C-alpha cells in the first residue's frame, strides 16, 4: 500500500530509477541520504548544486522480484536528521543492530515505515513531505533526511535457485523548489 | 561610513532589502557605458565582463542618464558581490576633461530590521 | 497595363539549355547515348536573371529538336528517357535501365515535330534555392532505338520554359564576372566598378 | 525608428550584449552570422546544440556613442542566405565594395536596413522574421542570415578628441522553438 | 527642485545677495553662520541688535553658473546649533573631511540637502523653519545654525576656460519677529 508521512502531502511554501541492489543470504542493510543522491543526476542535480535555497518533496518506490520459493522480510523506514556515530549507491550498515548510531532497530517503526514479505507483498511506496526548522536550507551541505532498508529475517532459498535478489529504488521530487 | 552601518553596529541580527545609487559628475559632453552586475552570495567574482553580462546587471548610459539605481535583494545576518565593468571606453570631445568621477550613495529599503541589541564602541570619552 | 514586369513575363520564353552530339565516328561519345543533367544556366542569361531573388518555385517544359549537322532530316527513331532524381543512370548501350517502367520514355521519329514534354516540381523542400549558407530536377538520357549503330551523324537540341513563377526575397544583382557554377567566388585580383567614369565631377 | 523585416513580426507554427567593436578612421566593415554567433552563450547557446530543430525570430539594436564634434554614417542591413565568396566577435570585409560576394554595396537598401548618422541620429532597431524553405532546420549546419556594418562615410574629427567611437550590438530571441 | 526642511514652513508663533565666492581647483568649503550673517545689513540689520528677542525663518537660493565644459559636484546643507570644534563673507573648512567638528561629512546628508551637479543643474533651495528649545532667543549671543557648501567632486577644465566659478547666495527672510 501507499503511506503518507506524517499524514502531510509535499506542499508550496520525473521518475528516476538507480541502480539495482543484490540481496544476499548474508547482507546487513543500506542507507541513502537525501537530496544527496540525486545531486549528480539530470536537471535537478544541476539545479541543486547551481543554486543556493532549496526545499522539495520526494516519492519513495522500493520494489523486488523473487520467485514463489524464496523467503525473507524487509523494512523500510524514513528518519529524518539521520546522523551516522562511529552518492546514488549507497553505504553499508556495520551494526546494524543499533542502527550504526547508538538507537535500537526494534523501536523504527516510530517512523513512516513499510514491512515487505516475499510471501506477501513485493512493493513499498513512502512519500515524504518537506522537514526542517527553517523554510529553505542549503542542498549541498544540509541532509534532510535518510532511507534504511534492512532485512528482519534473512534471505533463504534451496540449492540451484538464483541466489541473489534485486532491489530497485525509483524515486521523483515533488513541489520542488530553488 | 554610512549611517546604516553605524547603527546596525549596536545590533546583533539583521535582514532586508538594500538599494545603492551611483551619480555621475562629469561634463554634459562626454558619453559612454557602463555595466553594472550583482552576484548572489555563494557565487565568485566573474571572470570577464561577458560572464557578468549572464545574470543580474544593468547598462548605464552616461549621455541618457546621471544616476542608476540597483536594489541589492535580500540579505541576512557569504555575502552578495557588485561590480563595475567597462562596456564602452570613454568618448570626450576636445576641450573637456579625460577624468570623471563617481558617486556612491546607498541606504535600506522599508523591510529593513534589527535585533538584539549591543553597545559595542571603541570612542574614548576623555 | 503594366502587364510585361510580371515575374510570368520575366521568364516567358523558351531558350536553349543544352545540346547533344552523337557522331557517326569520334570520340565525344563513342556509343549511341548521352546523359544530360537539368538545369536552368545552360542558358547564359539566366544565372543572373533568377539570382535576383533568393527563392523560386516552378515548372518546366521541355522540346527536343533533332537533326543531321547539316540540317538534314532523316528515318530515325530516338527514345528520349527521363530519370528521376535518387534513381541510377544508364552506363552502356546494353543496361537494363532503359527498360525500367518507373523512367517515361517518349519514342519518337526524326520526320516529325519536335517532342513536348512537362516536368513537375521536384523539390523535398518548399522552393529552389540558389544559395545556401551550410537543387536536383532529374536528367534526361537520350539514344538511338536499335541494337547496332544508326548510320548518320545526329544532334539534338534542348529548350526548356518555366511555368508558374514565384519568387522571395529580392537581392542585389551580379556585378562582377562569375568564376564556378553554384559559387559566389569573383576575381579578387581584378575588381572592377560597377559601370563606366568620367573625367571630373563638375564637367558631364 | 524601429523598422520590420518585411512587414511579418515573428511568430509561432532575455538582453544579450556582445562586445563591442572601436570604429576607426580606416575601417571597412563587420558581419556576424546568426544563429552561430548565438551558440556559445548561455542557456540559448546550450539549447542551440543540445537539440535537433531550431526555429526563432530576432530582434536586433545598435547603438554607438559620440561627441557633437565627430561625422561619419553607417549602414545597418539584413541579408539571408549571406554566402561569402573570395564567433560572437564577427569577421571584417576584405573588399567591402563588392560586399565580399561579387554583388553591389549601393544596392544593399534593397534588404531590411537603417541608417546611422552622426549628426541626426545614434540607434537603429530591426526585427527579423523567421525565413526559410522548411519549417525547421539545423542549428549547428546552417546560417540563416547575417547581419553588416559598413560605413559608408567615412569617421572624421580633430586632433584631440577620442580617435575610436564604440558601437555595440545587443540582441534578444523572439518566439524562439526547440 | 525646492526642498523645504523637515516638511515644516514658516510660520508666526526683501532678497539679499551676499558676495560671490569663487570655486577654485582647490577649495575645500565654506560656512555661514545665522543669523549673524545678516546682523550688520540694512533693516534685519538694525532690528537685530536694537532688540531683545528674535524669531525668524529663512529662504535660501544658491546658484552657480559655469560652461558646458566644466565639472564638479557640491553639497549644500542646513545644521542646527553647528559648534565648531578645532560675518557677511563666511569661513573656510580646514579640515573638510570631519566637517571642523569631529564628525563625518559622509553622513551630512542626514539634514535638510541639495546637490549641485554642473552637469545637471545649476541651483538648490532649501526651507528653514525656526529651530529653538524656546520661543524667543537672542539675535546677538546665538546663532540658530549654519549653512555648508563643500565640493565632494574636485572642479575640473582644460587650459585656456575659464579657472574660477562664481557662487552666489541670495537669501530673504520669512515670517520674522522682533
Amino acid at each position: 500500500n501507499i503511506i503518507v508521512g506524517y499524514g502531510e502531502w509535499p506542499s508550496y511554501c520525473r521518475f528516476y530509477t538507480l541502480d539495482t541492489k543484490l540481496w544476499e543470504k548474508s547482507s546487513k542493510g543500506w542507507y541513502w541520504k537525501f537530496p544527496d543522491v540525486l545531486t549528480e543526476t539530470g536537471v535537478f542535480g544541476q539545479n541543486a548544486q547551481f543554486h543556493y535555497l532549496y526545499r522539495s518533496g520526494f516519492c519513495i518506490h522500493v520494489q523486488c522480484n523473487a520467485s514463489k520459493f524464496h523467503q525473507g522480510a524487509l523494512l523500510v523506514a524514513v528518519l529524518p536528521e539521520y546522523v551516522i556515530g562511529t552518492g546514488a549507491d549507497g553505504f553499508e550498515l556495520q551494526h546494524p543492530y543499533v542502527l550504526d548510531a547508538g538507537i535500537p532497530i526494534s523501536q523504527l517503526t516510530v517512523c513512516p515505515h513499510q514491512w515487505i514479505n516475499l510471501r506477501t507483498n513485493n512493493c513499498a511506496t513512502i512519500i515524504v513531505p518537506y522537514i526542517n526548522a527553517l523554510p529553505f536550507d542549503s542542498a549541498l551541505n544540509h541532509c534532510n533526511f535518510g532511507l534504511l532498508v534492512v532485512p528482519i529475517s534473512p534471505l533463504d532459498y534451496d540449492q540451484g535457485a538464483t541466489p541473489v535478489i534485486p532491489i530497485t529504488i525509483t524515486l521523483a521530487p515533488m513541489c520542488s523548489e530553488f | 561610513s554610512t549611517l546604516l552601518g553605524q547603527l546596525c553596529g549596536y545590533y546583533t541580527q539583521w535582514s532586508g532589502s538594500l538599494e545603492v545609487t551611483f551619480m555621475f559628475t562629469g561634463s554634459f559632453m562626454a558619453t559612454g557605458k557602463m555595466l553594472i552586475a550583482y552576484t548572489p552570495p555563494g557565487g565568485p567574482l566573474p571572470k570577464d565582463r561577458a560572464t557578468a553580462m549572464l545574470g543580474t546587471h544593468v547598462i548605464w548610459d552616461f549621455g541618457l542618464q546621471s544616476s542608476v539605481t540597483l536594489v541589492i535583494p535580500w540579505i541576512s545576518n557569504t555575502t552578495g558581490l557588485v561590480s563595475i565593468w567597462y562596456q564602452t571606453n570613454y568618448v570626450v570631445p576636445i576641450g573637456a576633461p579625460n577624468t570623471a568621477y563617481i558617486i556612491a550613495l546607498a541606504a535600506a529599503q522599508k523591510n529593513f530590521t534589527m535585533k538584539l541589541c549591543k553597545d559595542a564602541s571603541d570612542i574614548l570619552q576623555t | 497595363s503594366t502587364a510585361e514586369t510580371t515575374l510570368d513575363s520575366f521568364f516567358s520564353r523558351a531558350g536553349l539549355v543544352g545540346e547533344i552530339d552523337l557522331p557517326l565516328k569520334g570520340t565525344t561519345n563513342p556509343n549511341g547515348y548521352a546523359n544530360w543533367d537539368i538545369d536552368i544556366t545552360g542558358y547564359a542569361q539566366m544565372r543572373r536573371k533568377v539570382e535576383l531573388f533568393t527563392y523560386m518555385r516552378f515548372d518546366a517544359e521541355f522540346t527536343f529538336v533533332a537533326c543531321t549537322p547539316t540540317g538534314e532530316v532523316v528515318p530515325q527513331l530516338l527514345q528520349y528517357m527521363f530519370v528521376p532524381p535518387g534513381a541510377p543512370k544508364p552506363d552502356s548501350r546494353e543496361s537494363l535501365a532503359w527498360q525500367t517502367a518507373t523512367n517515361p520514355s517518349v519514342f519518337v521519329k526524326l520526320s516529325d515535330p519536335p517532342a513536348q514534354v512537362s516536368v513537375p516540381f521536384m523539390s523535398p523542400a518548399s522552393a529552389y534555392q540558389w544559395f545556401y549558407d551550410g537543387n536536383m530536377m532529374g536528367t534526361f538520357s537520350v539514344r538511338t532505338v536499335g541494337t547496332s549503330k544508326s548510320k548518320y551523324p545526329l544532334v539534338v537540341r534542348i529548350y526548356m520554359r518555366m511555368k508558374h513563377v514565384r519568387a522571395w526575397i529580392p537581392r542585389p544583382m551580379r556585378n562582377q564576372n562569375y568564376l564556378f557554377k553554384a559559387n559566389p567566388n569573383y576575381a579578387g585580383n581584378s575588381i572592377k566598378p560597377t559601370g563606366t567614369s568620367r573625367t571630373a565631377i563638375t564637367t558631364l
